[PDB]
């Protein structure tokens, strides 16, 4: 499956200037378009390689839509400041998630269209793409008025139509960098410790996508000891890294096997010290 | 509410150490993105930014005053202190503390300001004013209205008050601003009065100097 | 430091008139500038932040603009409530530089200064020093210059001036000049005169006294 | 109503002394999105802190990546200082070739 | 392309 996702942040900056408006676009997990309101001549810039082949009309209409949504978020921020009976001198944030997760064939499996205020869930469009879930007492006024206007219908029309076909076009145009599978270079590092035991470190570097499984095994068993592994991080070039540690006795480091399984690998890699 | 108040000792001797405090009740330098900055303004001149302190504890200074500034916060986010070592007579000014918000890397304008604390640096000690009358010209013609004067010389602290006839005469009076002179202040006070009342009555100049606890009277006579 | 120059130094307008105050930055301060207003005898309160954003509570007659590198602050329907001192801000580079400050007063019909000479009191002479003062009251505007002639020469040394702000009664100015001399120098001459000239008299208004009278 | 940030300081390519490398600070899961990230070499602030898109995850917390060019030596210590709002004192995390 | 808000206030 693949997803087209758009993340929007509107942050009021009282005493500083106009609120910052940001719009980032992701295919699966790779960013490809970006818009920032406080930069000079705010326009839609490319962030990938395969999206640069869009005509000036593409960027023109996307910038028009971005600025319209920016004004919409301005008035939304003011209306929320009135809704919650808050101070005009504070800085508050609206966050908007919108997109479509679609199976690898051509059927929309999930349409996302949700808003959060100051980090807490404000409103959401349920998977049915018809009913709104409103968490706050003030969010229910939004739900009622949006049922009156019928925003769910046009939002579903977007999600079920424009989102999926533009995801198809992006996948066909970016099949070079969006469908690639780079296997990870893996190795094990052995550091003695001032205690008396040894820290083994399994590394998986330079892979795509971020979906990877990294585990240690004792004697082919699921292992029964304090295993410390960190979260998948980007490298700053399109790939990711990961590592998993284990504290082992002096002399039994040859009993431990690190297993790394990636979607770009023919067989799960097993490494010993 | 915000409301921040400056507190600090006025009248300091040179080469000493000035310690101001700013107390605010509306926000806290705790897990809050607010920062407090000290500003000073010499009377009749432009505003100068001195230092600033974030809620972290991070401090920023103006490199213009060499290295005599030190700003610090309390262990209880409710006050901010500024210390200036080796104070000079040029540091006489009114000092404010203002609030700003930290937006990433930059500060962003001063939302609320304090009231201001006046500090003055001079080696002279408190003195009492000498009051002198100011009579018209010895060869003056019969004018319709006449003006009498009262000169107050040789007093240190900045504030003095002048009334005329124990405050009864209050129409057409003019209290001039004080001027310094080798450490001691001097000013003038004028009164306009009809030539019908002067000198048919007794016109007294009532000067009051609170810091020296003095009240002086004069009677202007040709 | 990014020293910022504000101009004009002082402005004077009629009731309801639109006025503009400019501010320049030596380096590029893009939308990092605010305008503060300080009433007579008060602390500067914030007025405009960003560059064109009025802080909540500011009357809408104020406006903030930017043209390249010069920032302007305009006010169209001026009233007595807005006379005061205005300041620019810079919050970009950490040495925050301010403007020079611009004073805004309200105009009125021109007035001529009433000047008076005050011969030193015997007590002053008794002390040993001597100060001759010649006040000028109730004139407009602020521009005025005094000379002090001692028996025909200038002797512009030893004089001190003190000009007030606009009167709370009718917005008129006052000036007091004090020539402080020694008793020997005061007895050295006879005739003492003040020469104050205002943008109204075309010819110097003169006042004098003679010691031997 | 605030979330404390999580910091990971690391090198892009396997680090070795004298070889040029990119050191980056990966700061995730914080709120509000107003933070400052400084890169420190031997205590001094590097000015080349080029940072990436301040995006956010499904949990609505923001993340960011700030990288800079450097050359790892056995005498130079490198760290990342983050100043948020939720931490009373700024968090400094030193780079370590794990 | 991205989503349009149609200027609908929350």
């Amino acid at each position: 499956s693949h997803s087209l996702r758009y993340f929007v942040t509107a942050v009021s900056r009282p005493g500083f200037g106009e609120p910052r408006y940001m719009e980032v676009g992701y295919v699966d997990n790779t960013e490809f378009v970006r818009f920032d309101s406080d930069a000079e001549n705010p326009r839609y810039e490319p962030r990938a390689r395969w999206i640069e082949q869009e005509g000036p009309e593409y960027w023109e209409r996307e910038t028009r839509r971005a600025k319209g949504n920016e004004q919409s978020f301005r008035v939304d921020l003011r209306t929320a400041l009135r809704y919650y009976n808050q101070s005009a001198g504070g800085s508050h944030t609206l966050q908007w998630m919108a997109g479509c997760d679609v199976e690898s064939d051509g059927r929309l499996l999930r349409g996302y269209w949700q808003f959060a205020y100051d980090g807490c869930d404000y409103i959401a469009l349920n998977e049915d793409l018809k009913t709104w879930t409103a968490a706050d007492m003030a969010a229910q006024i939004t739900r009622r008025k949006w049922e009156q206007a019928g925003a769910a219908e046009r939002d579903r029309a977007y999600l079920e139509g424009e989102c999926v076909e533009w995801l198809r076009r992006y996948l066909k145009n970016g099949n070079a960098t969006l469908l690639r599978t780079d296997p990870p270079k893996a190795h094990v590092t052995h550091h003695r410790r001032p205690e008396g035991d040894v820290t083994l470190r399994c590394w998986a570097l330079g892979f795509y996508p971020a979906d990877i499984t990294l585990t240690w095994q004792l004697n082919g068993e699921e292992l029964t000891q304090e295993m410390e592994l960190v979260e998948t991080r980007p490298a700053g070039d399109g790939t990711f890294q990961k590592w998993a540690s284990v504290v082992v006795p002096l002399g039994k480091e040859q009993k431990y096997t690190c297993h790394v399984e990636h979607e770009g690998l023919p067989e799960p890699l097993t490494l010993r010290w | 509410q915000v409301t921040l108040k400056e507190s600090g000792p006025g009248m300091l001797q040179p080469s000493k150490t000035l310690s101001l405090t700013c107390s605010f009740s509306g926000f806290s330098l705790s897990t809050s993105g607010l920062v407090v900055n000290w500003i000073r303004q010499p009377s009749g001149k432009s505003l100068e930014w001195l230092a600033a302190i974030d809620w972290d504890g991070d401090e920023y200074y103006n490199p213009s005053p060499k290295s005599r500034l030190t700003v610090s916060k309390d262990t209880s986010n409710t006050q901010v202190f500024l210390k200036i070592t080796s104070v000079d007579t040029v540091d006489t000014a009114t000092y404010y503390c203002a609030r700003s918000r930290r937006y990433g890397r930059y500060s962003g304008a001063f939302d609320y300001w304090g009231l201001g604390v006046m500090v003055t640096v001079s080696s002279a000690e408190t003195t009492a004013p000498s009051v002198y009358p100011l009579a018209p010209g010895t060869a003056l013609k019969s004018n319709s209205m006449v003006t009498l004067g009262c000169l107050v010389k040789g007093y240190f602290p900045e504030p003095v008050t002048v009334t005329w006839n124990s405050g009864a005469l209050s129409s057409g009076v003019h209290t001039f601003p004080a001027v310094l002179q080798s450490g001691l202040y001097t000013l003038t006070s004028s009164v306009t009065v009809p030539s019908s009342t002067w000198s048919s009555q007794a016109v007294t100049c009532n000067v009051a100097h609170p810091a020296s606890s003095t009240k002086v009277d004069k009677k202007i006579v040709p | 430091d990014i020293q910022m120059t504000q101009s004009p130094s002082s402005m004077s307008a009629s009731l309801g008139d639109k006025v503009t105050i400019n501010c320049l930055a030596s380096e590029d301060i893009g939308n990092y500038l605010s305008w503060y207003q300080q009433r007579p005898g008060k602390s500067p309160k914030l007025m405009i932040y960003g560059v064109t954003n009025l802080e909540d509570g500011v009357p809408s007659r104020f406006s903030g603009s930017r043209s390249g590198s010069d920032y302007s602050l305009t006010i169209n329907s001026l009233g007595y409530d807005d006379e005061g001192i205005y300041h620019c801000h810079e919050y970009y580079e950490y040495p925050f530089t301010f403007g020079s400050g611009t004073k805004l007063e309200i105009k009125r019909a021109d007035a001529a200064p009433t000047v008076s000479i005050f011969p030193p009191s015997t007590e002053q002479l008794a002390t040993g020093g001597a100060s001759v003062v010649c006040l000028m009251n109730n004139f407009y505007p602020r521009d005025i210059s005094v000379k002090w002639k001692i028996d025909g020469t200038e002797r512009r040394d030893g004089v001190l001036d003190s000009v007030t702000d606009q009167d709370s009664k009718d917005s008129t100015y006052s000036m007091s000049s004090t020539l402080s001399l020694t008793k020997a120098d005061y007895e050295s001459h006879n005739l003492y005169t003040c020469e104050v000239v205002h943008k109204t008299s075309s010819s110097p208004v003169v006042k004098s006294f003679n010691r031997n009278e | 109503i605030q979330k404390t940030p999580q910091i990971q300081v690391y090198s892009r390519h396997p680090p070795e002394n004298g070889k040029p490398n990119i050191l980056n600070c990966y700061v995730t899961q914080f709120h509000p999105p107003h933070i400052e990230i400084q890169m420190l070499k031997n205590g001094k602030k590097i000015p080349k802190v080029e940072m990436s898109d301040m995006s956010f995850s499904k949990d609505w917390s923001f993340y960011i990546l700030a990288h800079t060019e450097f050359t790892p030596t056995e005498t130079d210590t490198y760290a990342c200082r983050v100043k948020h709002a939720s931490m009373a004192e700024p968090k400094t995390v030193y780079w370590d070739r794990d | 392309r991205g989503p349009g808000r149609a200027f609908v206030t929350i």
